[PDB]
């Protein structure tokens, strides 16, 4: 049932879809969460229309924008802010999707979220901004656009 | 069998640390009872402890204004930690225990004395709170705790005096455990020691982002030489092995380090630039991982098995699984920690397939980031797990059950490994360095069992 759906979303159900008639797990993984890791596109076009929660964070604390900036994607983010996902949701370590984007050198993603109303003064308990995450990993290209939009 | 004057007078040797934290725990378990049923003492002294029979693993070892009693108990604890000391009594200006009396360092008691010795009879901790803080393994063992100045962040360290590897110019800091701490264009990412007992000299070698390996000795930093590995950022040294960022690994003969710019015995390549080799562990068969895949050595320095750990992504998050290996520790099962991953997996060295998972955040949420940083394996059966936040995890390989979530007094933890200083831990995190006794989990279990037994006995009486 729910376990099968959340495990298959990682592999990709494609055809199987879901009950033409948002269960969680002991690990807290929702179908959108498990789906945005593998980075499929049918997932958020056949499950968002059903009504799957745009923001259903995990025990780690992971909105499906943190995952989309984690794995590295364009279409998933472009789609998930169409529904209006919180661009300023915070991880349990205080990571915003922009933070994870600057952590993995995705210029496209920081450009996308910044035009959608993403902040640059987001904070964690370590007191690090996405500019700091970008420079620390050596991706000064993202830090350039962050400073330009600062 | 005696009173708490003779052993403080003559029997100084038998006053072991675990016995030292058995009297005060037992005294504060009587002072708490006294203040519970509205009594006062005003003469709490070592002369009124009168131990029964002194040896650590004992059910009972010693037993006897309201807030003026806590000051006397703090004085007693000071005279317990300092095995000696015979207007200054109520002064609040006594010397620090290890500063003048020369006792063995022991934090969380050297601080408890200060907390209970304040010259204000309104905010010194109540006896219940003082016993509550006193009974804790983090207090009992915690061999040392060294602190480092601001903006001296570090990410690599090695035992021997402890070498610390730290701006955009690589500088290393020699730390001695005294305690006065003290050379490349690129910062030193990883660092390790090699030993040559034949020539009674030890060469300490550090890896740099520019790849300029350094050869210096521990007795003096004058005789310096370099190797010629280069070609990437050295990410792991082990004793000599080198793990770069392109997956290449360079074995080195023990006696080649003295020669300037010595070539590796044989350059071994694993993968590409996107796959860095950053972990090497001792089992005589080496083990290690690069990018997302594990391998194995032999006696002739050739890969024998090569398992793909990308297949772990069928479980947990792909964002965690599709990451580089940080560290590997090889017991009968294989433990590898992924980059920025709060999930540690268990790999079977025989069937070459996954056999278990360890969820660090699942243990952490019962007591702050959860993302694993380092792994440490201790002797027969005790597993030490780091965490991105300020945390330390203890596991029991017999059943993979949590022992005690030790909370490091720092924002984060970076690197830890075993040491032989008496065997000790070396936990480092943002920057503070904490030294723990190897027997921490068995000590937790023993103290919990002894406290349960004593509580049962007290309930009986």
């Amino acid at each position: 049932l729910g376990k099968k759906l959340l495990e298959a979303a990682r592999a990709g159900q494609d055809d199987e879809v879901r009950i033409l008639m948002n269960a969680t797990d002991e690990a807290g993984v929702t179908p959108l969460h498990l789906a945005a890791d593998s980075g499929h596109l049918e997932i958020v076009e056949v499950l968002l229309k059903t009504g799957a929660d745009v923001n259903a964070w995990d025990h780690y604390g992971f909105t499906p924008l943190h995952l989309a900036a984690h794995v590295g994607h364009l279409e998933i983010v472009e789609v998930l802010l169409k529904a209006g996902a919180d661009v300023n949701a915070q991880d349990h370590a205080g990571w915003t999707p922009l933070h994870l984007a600057a952590l993995y050198g995705h210029l496209e993603i920081v450009e996308v979220l910044l035009k959608h109303g993403a902040d640059v003064n987001a904070q964690d308990m370590w007191g690090e901004t996405p500019f700091d995450l970008a420079i620390d990993n050596g991706n000064e290209d993202i830090a350039e656009v962050l400073q330009k939009a600062a | 069998k005696g009173s708490l004057d003779r052993l403080l007078q003559q029997d100084k040797a038998s006053l072991t640390r675990t016995l030292q934290h058995r009297i005060a725990l037992h005294v504060a378990d009587g002072l708490r009872y006294l203040h519970s049923a509205m009594i006062i003492y005003r003469d709490l002294k070592p002369h009124n402890v009168l131990l029964f029979t002194l040896y650590p693993n004992a059910a009972i070892i010693a037993k006897i204004n309201q807030q003026a009693d806590v000051y006397s108990f703090g004085l007693l604890l000071y005279d317990i930690l300092t095995t000696g000391g015979r207007e200054l009594e109520i002064q609040g200006k006594l010397p620090d225990p290890v500063k003048e009396y020369g006792c063995a360092p022991w934090p969380m008691v050297e601080k408890l004395i200060k907390q209970c010795l304040k010259e204000n009879p309104q905010e010194r901790p109540t006896s219940a709170q003082v016993f509550d803080i006193l009974n804790s393994a983090e207090l009992v063992c915690l061999t040392r705790r060294i602190l480092l100045p601001k903006n001296v962040i570090v990410e690599c360290m090695v035992a021997t005096s402890i070498w610390l590897g730290c701006t955009d110019r690589g500088q290393l800091s020699f730390l001695d455990l005294t305690e006065g701490y003290t050379v490349a264009d690129s910062r030193i990412l990883c660092l390790a020691l090699v030993h040559l007992p034949v020539e009674k000299e030890s060469w300490i070698v550090s890896g740099t982002q520019s790849g300029t390996l350094l050869v210096i000795n521990t007795e003096d930093g004058k005789k310096r030489h370099t190797l010629e590995k280069m070609t990437d950022s050295v990410t792991c040294l082990y004793c000599l092995l080198v793990g770069t960022a392109d997956g290449k690994l360079a074995i080195f003969e023990d006696k080649t380090v003295k020669l300037k710019g010595a070539a590796p015995l044989k350059i071994l390549n694993i993968g590409n630039v996107s796959t860095p080799l950053m972990c090497l562990s001792e089992s005589n068969v080496m083990w290690g991982g690069c990018g997302t895949k594990i391998f194995s050595f032999s006696n002739d320095f050739t890969i024998q098995k090569l398992i793909e750990t990308r297949t772990s992504q069928l479980f947990s998050y792909a964002a965690f699984s599709d990451s580089n290996i940080i560290t590997v520790v090889v017991d009968t099962a294989l433990y590898i920690a992924k980059q920025n991953s709060p999930v540690v997996e268990v790999w079977d060295k025989k069937t070459e397939k996954l056999c278990g998972l360890i969820d660090c955040v699942h243990f952490l949420r019962e007591v702050y980031s959860g993302r694993v940083k380092t792994l440490c394996l201790q002797k027969n059966t005790a597993l030490w797990i780091g965490t991105g936040g300020g945390h330390i995890l203890l596991l029991d390989l017999s059943t993979r059950r949590l022992i005690r979530v030790i909370y490091n007094f720092c924002n984060s933890v970076r690197v830890m490994m075993t040491a032989q200083l008496k065997n000790v831990m070396l936990v480092l995190g943002y920057s503070c360095l904490t030294v723990w006794d190897i027997n921490l989990p068995h000590e937790v279990q023993n103290l919990e069992k002894h406290i349960e037994v004593r509580k049962e006995l007290a309930e009986k009486m």
